[PDB]
């Protein structure tokens, strides 16, 4: 029960943490162009 | 046509991608479209199975990403390399519900990464690496961890559950123990594969359709009711990837391979040759679906007229005997290869013996290409070096032919610093070792002193 | 003509019938028309004995029935395959008033009918199966039962009295035990028999009247005042179906039956060849009625000029003397068979060793027709499938070349599916399996590939 809860804390983690990157990778690449 | 190639080709099935670089470098982490996940029924941080090649699997977390095409895969270098992938490469993908919490797992440091260190790798690398992540790891995953300005790469060598699990909090990590070596991985990662042999691909279904498919649906031979037959015979003149050939199967079946070398056989006490021979029909038929490789078939089966030997002919015998000896239900599939064929004694060409042959021949021209990409893929070319040309440049010039090629060219080059290299130094001065490159004129060089040589 | 094929022709007798689908699916029940019946003065229930191929026998139950003709014999699919016939086969019948009651008898059930189940066989099977039937059995029976919904095949194992009885109130049936494995019944329902040989009837003639006919009735050729001869060599090109008559003659044979493989004589050490011969020659006098088959005897007994071996002619000279051993009173034939007639040493064919010769050649277009229809019985074959076609464009073909085209085909016809099978896959789709065949379309394509071959 708390062992999926802990799963879904790290995965819900892990996708806004690729989202910031993503951003961070668009940023760089309007500077680039 | 398109049918002798039907085995090889690319399926358009969902679940089928092309692998492309990724935005961030987690190293269990691999980025979709979210139509592609909608379409494969996968929600955000499910627990996904790659299949790359070469056998290689890696368990991943799948998240969405909007810069990601539909048809396409994110994955980092780590996760590539443990599918023994390129960026271009097409892999394959499936949810994996079943996989469990890690009781405890083994990893190691790969040598060149930690010579030395006091410190504890749990402490320093691992446990902020795994801390409340769950990520999902496999038996034989290198992976890199960040720490204190310093990258350490480990091997995973042990999981229980084997052969993945999930590192939860409650997962005994251990760490403790010999350092991997550098070169053993740098061995395993060049294994060689069907994408290093080039100019084949014709044979390359033959042989699938042969020895793969047979061995792995036997459902569709008993279901239109035929036996596939269980004697393959490679030919061809020296130099054109037969020997290639079977160290690609070995490292791509999924069934038991057992090779036999002619001359090694050959080498041994009279009476020590049948042994072994007769130990790996025994040995394959035991590990069943299996393929028995018998390299330079002409060394123990020539023509029974040729050899002079009672041993020699005695030999022959035996290994007619056990190929007839394969029984219909056994699973086992014999290859063997020879550049010699009308040297080997007909009656292994029999039917139920080697009543398949598949010609590795000569290389045309687009095939002298695929070959040279191959084998200069890790070679540092400069940006003059033309390979079609060279390709339109070496008619009859086979796989292994191009590899000398492409050695003299390499020389060459070497040979055009050999001012500021002594023998006699320790050391190469690295800005020398950081200029050196392959140049077309170094080909050139290496085209013209082929034309004595043919 | 007509002559030299005597041998193999249906007798008009009474006790010849023609093998017919039954009405009603018991299966120790055959039925007659009443007036058959009346001539062979069976009256309705007696038991009887049938002959059907491969040294099968079965014993049933008769009765009459107005719709079966005179001619037929009604059976139902679990008769016809123990007797190992098809539909339109004539098999022999005769009264059996010997028969007694069983005082035990061992079943087991096939295992691929069991999977799993807790019920005892005894009570929901066999009980209500035997149960005041009074069922006549021989061993070595297959058997259907139906219980609860479910089916299950028992193979009589063991009879006492052996090797038939009835089935009384008081016979005590034994099911216990490992379960029977398909894969073995498999193997057995699938001998070769002279019905797996086309395109040689003037041979299997020759053969039946060397071979059988002298070791099964001595008594004619004592009358007349002749010696069979005791040496037939088999002789024809690679493919022709010398080493298939080998097999139908062993399971066809009511005598004892000895193969020698040549090769494999060949292979062992020195001395033991030797012994190894000795003992076969042993064991077939002393087992006479018997019958010695010698496959591939070139590998044995070259030219005493081929063969720089002293151990290699030492071996020639042992089967020339075991040949002249066999005095006349041992009741043993030797066949061997070769494709190489003028490589053997040409004292074996002196009078009294192999002096009658058989060619097995090439198959003309009748022939190839009858090979082409024995080797797709059991094929998926589309309706476009036209073999009179394809035994016209297949000339010097023989038996070998026709299977191998028969499964070329199969294997196109495999390719025009590889869009939806991969070989990653653990499993066939279902509807893909069922849809498989071969079209005339795949044999046209073999057919083309096969003139590169020829
Ligand atoms: N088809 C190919 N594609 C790529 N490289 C090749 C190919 N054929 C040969 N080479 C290169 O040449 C090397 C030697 O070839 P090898 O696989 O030994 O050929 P082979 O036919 O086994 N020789 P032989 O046993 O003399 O008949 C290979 O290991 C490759 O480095
Ligand atoms: N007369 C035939 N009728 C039906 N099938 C045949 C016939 N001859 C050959 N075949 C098929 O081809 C297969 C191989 O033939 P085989 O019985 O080995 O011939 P063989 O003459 O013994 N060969 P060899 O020993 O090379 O001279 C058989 O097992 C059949 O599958
Ligand atoms: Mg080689
Ligand atoms: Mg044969």
């Amino acid at each position: 029960v708390k062992r999926q809860e802990a799963l879904a804390a790290a995965r819900l983690k892990m996708q806004e943490e690729l989202n910031a990157q993503v951003e961070k990778h668009k940023e760089k690449l309007k500077q680039l162009e | 046509d398109d049918l002798s190639t039907a085995i090889l080709k690319q399926k358009n099935r969902p679940n089928r991608l092309i692998v492309d670089e990724a935005i961030n470098e987690d190293n269990s982490v691999v980025s979709l479209s979210q139509p592609k996940m909608d379409e494969l029924q996968l929600f955000r941080g499910d627990t996904v199975l790659l299949k790359g090649k070469k056998r290689r699997e890696a368990v991943c977390i799948v998240l969405s990403d909007d810069t990601c095409s539909d048809e396409k895969i994110r994955m980092n270098r780590v996760v590539r390399n443990n599918l023994r992938v390129r960026l271009g490469d097409v892999i394959s993908i499936q949810p994996c519900p079943d996989v469990k919490y890690g009781k405890r797992i083994h990893v190691l440091p790969i040598d060149d990464t930690v010579e030395g260190i006091t410190g504890n790798l749990f402490e320093v690398y691992l446990k902020p690496y795994f801390l409340e992540a769950y990520r999902p790891i496999r038996k034989g995953d290198i992976f890199l961890v960040r720490g204190g300005m310093r990258a350490v790469e480990f091997k995973v060598v042990e999981t229980d559950p084997s052969p993945y699990c999930i590192v939860a909090p409650d997962t005994v990590i251990h760490c403790e123990g010999e350092p991997i070596k550098r070169e053993d991985e740098e061995e395993s990662l060049n294994e060689v594969g069907y994408d290093d042999i080039g100019g084949c691909r014709k044979q390359l279904a033959q042989i699938k359709e042969m020895v793969e498919l047979p061995l792995r649906h036997p459902a569709l031979f008993k279901e239109i009711g035929v036996k596939p037959p269980r004697g393959i015979l490679l030919y061809g003149p020296p130099g054109t990837g037969k020997t290639l050939i079977a160290r690609a199967v070995a490292n791509e079946t999924g069934a038991f391979f057992f090779l036999i070398n002619g001359p090694e056989i050959m080498s041994k006490l009279a009476g020590e040759s049948e042994s072994n021979l007769r130990k790996a029909f025994e040995e394959a038929e035991k590990n069943a679906p299996a393929i028995i490789f018998i390299d330079e078939l002409d060394a123990i089966a020539p023509k029974r007229e040729k050899t002079h030997g009672e041993v020699e002919r005695r030999i022959v015998s035996q290994l007619l005997t056990l190929m007839d000896g394969l029984k219909q239900r056994a699973h086992v599939i014999v290859m063997a290869a020879t550049n010699r064929p009308n040297s080997i004694d007909p009656a292994l060409r029999r039917f139920g013996r080697f009543d398949r042959e598949v010609d590795i021949g000569i290389p045309d021209a687009t095939g002298r290409l695929e070959i040279l990409q191959i084998h200069t893929k890790n070679m540092k070319l400069a940006d003059d070096v033309d390979l079609e040309q060279v390709a339109n440049e070496t008619h009859g010039h086979v796989g292994a032919d191009l590899a000398a090629l492409c050695s003299e060219a390499a020389l060459q080059a070497i040979r055009k610093k050999m001012d500021l290299i002594d023998l006699e130094d320790e050391t190469i001065d690295a800005e020398v070792m950081n200029s050196l490159a392959v140049t077309m004129d170094d080909f050139r060089w290496a085209l013209s002193q082929s034309n004595r040589s043919h």
